[PDB]
RNA sequence: AAGAAGCGAACGAGGGGAAGUGAAACAUCUCAGUACCCUUAGGAAAAGACAUCAAAUGAGAUUCCCCAAGUAGCGGCGAGCGAACGGGGAGAAGCCGAUUAAUGCUAAUGUAGAAGAACAGCGUGGGAAAGCUGACCGUAGUAGGUGAUAGUCCUGUAUUCGAAACAUUAGCGUUAACAUAUUAAGUAGGGCGGGACACGAGAAAUCCUGUCUGAAGAUGGGGGGACCAUCCUCCAAGGCUAAAUACUCCUGACUGACCGAUAGUGAACCAGUACCGUGAGGGAAAGGCGAAAAGAACCCCUGUGAGGGGAGUGAAAUAGAACCUGAAACCGUGUGCGUACAAGCAGUAGGAGCCUCAAUUUAUUGGGGUGACUGCGUACCUUUUGUAUAAUGGGUCAGCGACUUAUAUUCUGUAGCAAGGUUAACCGUUUAGGGGAGCCGUAGGGAAACCGAGUCUUAAUAGGGCGUAG
């Protein structure tokens, strides 16, 4: 019962081949260094779903810190504000009201700033 | 037919016995007036093999 | 136990023969082992001793700068020999006799249970006729049949012989693959008083 | 019975069988279970029956005792349970034989108390304990 | 006058006879009486009828198979080597001419051959064997073909069958060549050195013989594993003998959970070729148009070239002869987006703009391509305490390339039977049925005799050791 490896080998290729379509030069054309691309990618994707949390409130830190500045409070004192206010906003939300509607987040300041 | 042969030697040392092999010990051979008469005594006669050995025992010994 | 023939005839068969509860396992490695029992086994490959030639050594050991090589029929080598190449071997196994006849005992039971055995009193076939069978058998409702009868008779096998999905068989040469193959099975009642006695 | 088509061997009956060096998912690629590289990762390595490494093994160590006695391979001790597959009344050796209790080259036998006897025998050539003939008398039987 | 010679598979018998290896070194030993060299047969060979075993109530030549048994033994008692008795089978046979070669009858075979059933319509289709409908043959229905898949189209198959000539096999008859012992002395036995016995000098029987010797001869001799006695057994020093057993250069039929062009023979092809080597010798690569050549008349460009474009053929011509399909590496052309102020495993997570398809009552979403700009981010394997490592390996792709097979053994699961389980070789009109020899389990203790739920040690009945569901 002789088996030839050459319908599944090829098809296999195929997949790595595949996932590698973009990539620069020998990356995206032969198998040897595709699967590798291919599989650092996965390791970059995985670090970075970790990474992408941390970025993300970073940037919404630095959006809420500019908001306050303008309003007259820092960062560390709005933040305080609110937690003595009893406001359960999320940073995501603070920082879309503060990039999007500055009256709005004009009164949350004026709330963190009654709470001091 | 081709079957294990058994280590013609170790037979000769070990004996089956109901759980176990049995053995004679050593240093009984030769050199035995500077021997107390107690070494003497306990060194005569029937021990076990050792249950660290008896794995080597089977394995060397597989149709007894 | 008690059975019926086509005719209407009561017919007692034993429960130990007839009746015994159905072991799939048991009829699994008898079927697998009589499939088994079919391979002829007659094959070989050639090892890296049996391909021709490849006794020198292709090139020196050091400073060629090549990856070492022994013999130009390594196993690694395109027209190499191959490594663990295949030689004839025996598939038959040791079925158990007990297991064996336990076996057919599961199969005639089940067959019974799954209404694929059909008891008639004879089936005689009175000239080497194929169309006379084909007859004889579309009355019976088993175009597609095993026809199990002790002695068979030198004309019904000529008349059994060119119809496709048909065979017959003397019990003493019934298989178990024989009796689970087939869509009906037509025993005679000597051939079911035979199977009563050697199981 | 059932179709050629639907049967099956039933759990636990089947083992699929451990193929070394196919890849990292089967738990046995590279070295296949053999770990790094020593005498036993090497192909015709083996575990060689009494070696110590160097150390004199025990079977030499200890000292050869006793002797192989030829009568002892004649002599076939027989059990009052196995006493069931005998035709007739009279057991000898040849009874015995032919029952296939001993083998056919033994030449003495002997009974012993090991099960129990349940019809009267006539023990005729043979060596009978003291609780087995006691159990035989018990049967009914008797010994000559 | 008659023969021989030489060549050529394997298997037989015989004369010589390694080493690598194993012993974790190595010399005894192993490998192994193997490889190889040499001699010489036959369809087989050899052996074979007791100067054999046994020690049982004895059996009754040789060979081969299954057990006995990895037992008893042998063995630097290491590594290893490894019986026999006997049991169960196959086959059987005993003779003194169981020879060889012809020829002649009678029979049979083989080497060419002969006949050999039964299907149409409709639709699709290049083509029908496939579809739908309805028939027929079958002692012939899973054969190979035929323009796609056919019991009924062809060749076949079932069945029945032929021989002028020659071969072969038997039976018979006859011839002509050779052979036809008459009971066994340089023999048995012995000393010395070797060899073979499973047995390596061993307490070493038995066999063989280079050397030196050397009987008795039936009122005798050989064997029974040193040896002696007794008992049993058998008569060497004459020859022969079928089968059961070994094999395959070949012939025929048949088969395959064997391969399918890097496989399978080295060799599917003008292969033991090309090629390499003084030579012995080594030793490739290389299959496929189409159903049918219908293999492209003719025209045009070109050098009467190559190559192409039309025309034509064809179902199909990116099926056009380097011809089925036609992957990848690799190399072009075209379109969209990006890219010439910016430093690194080239991605990833985000993200503007542009391009393109769709919706959507109309620049908003959704899909696709691209990716300015930001964060993070030193390949993979191997080997290591530890590798971006300036340590190893890989130019790339495709194809191939590494835990097998046989037997023994132990444990686990599962199935059947269960204090029992199971047969082996064989036979078998063969996976059945038969075959119980044997093996394992059912008892152990002890070196053993021996005893036995006990036994061993001991003066001890004490103590202690080991023992008290397959
Ligand atoms: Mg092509």
């Amino acid at each position: 019962a002789r088996v030839k490896r050459g319908v599944q080998a090829n098809r296999r290729h195929k997949k790595i081949l595949k996932r590698a379509k973009g990539y620069y030069g020998a990356r995206s054309r032969v198998y040897r260094v595709a699967v590798q691309a291919v599989t650092k990618a996965g390791q970059y994707a995985y670090r970075d779903r970790r990474n992408k949390k941390r970025t993300f409130r970073r940037l919404w830190i630095a959006r809420i810190n500019a908001g306050a500045r303008l309003n007259g409070l820092s960062y560390s004192r709005f933040i305080n504000g609110m937690k003595k206010a009893n406001i359960t906003i999320d940073r995501r939300v603070l920082a879309d009201i503060a990039m999007h509607d500055a009256a709005t987040f004009g009164a949350l300041v004026e709330k963190a700033k009654a709470e001091l | 037919k081709v079957k294990m042969k058994t280590k013609s030697g170790a037979a000769k040392r070990f004996k089956r016995t109901a759980n176990g092999f049995k053995r004679k010990q050593a240093f009984k051979s030769h050199i035995l007036t500077k021997k107390s008469s107690k070494r003497i005594r306990q060194l005569r006669g029937l021990k076990m093999v050792d249950k660290s050995d008896e794995a080597a025992v089977r394995r060397m010994c597989p149709y007894i | 136990m008690d059975l019926k023939t086509v005719t209407g005839a009561a017919v007692e068969l034993s429960d130990t023969a007839f009746g015994r509860e159905f072991n799939e396992a048991l009829v699994h490695q008898v079927v697998t082992a009589y499939l088994a029992g079919g391979r002829q086994g007659t094959r070989a490959q050639k090892t890296r001793a049996e391909v021709s030639g490849g006794g020198i050594k292709p090139w020196r050991q050091k400073g060629t700068g090549r990856a070492r090589a022994g013999s130009i029929r390594s196993p690694i080598w395109r027209g190499g020999g191959r490594a663990f190449a295949a030689k004839p071997q025996d598939w038959s196994q040791k079925v158990n006799r007990k297991m064996y006849r336990g076996a057919m005992q599961c199969i005639l039971a089940e067959l019974i249970r799954q209404e694929r055995l059909i008891l008639v009193e004879e089936l005689t076939i009175s000239a080497p006729k194929t169309k006379e069978l084909i007859a004889k058998l579309s009355e019976l409702n088993a175009p597609r049949a095993l026809i199990i009868t002790k002695e068979v008779d030198e004309n019904l096998y000529l008349a059994a012989r060119n119809i496709p999905h048909v065979n017959v068989l003397d019990t003493s040469e019934v298989d178990p693959v024989s009796l689970i193959a087939f869509d009906k099975v037509i025993m005679s009642v000597e051939a079911a008083k035979q199977f009563e006695e050697a199981l | 019975g059932l179709r050629l088509n639907e049967l099956s061997p039933g759990v636990g009956a089947k083992k699929t069988a451990q193929r070394r060096g196919r890849g990292i998912g089967s738990g046995l690629g590279k070295t296949g279970g053999r770990g790094v590289k020593g005498q036993k990762s090497r192909s015709g390595s083996s575990i060689r029956a009494g070696f110590e490494g160097g150390q004199t093994p025990l079977y030499r160590r200890l000292p050869k005792f006793g002797f192989t006695s030829k009568m002892a391979m004649t002599t076939a001790e027989v059990r009052l349970s196995e006493l069931n597959k005998v035709e007739g009344d009279v057991i000898s050796v040849a009874t015995l034989k032919t029952a296939n209790i001993i083998r056919h080259d033994m030449k003495r036998a002997r009974i012993i108390l090991s099960g129990d006897v349940t019809k009267a025998y006539t023990f005729q050539g043979v060596k009978v304990t003291k609780g087995a003939k006691q159990a035989i008398e018990a049967a009914g039987g008797s010994i000559e």
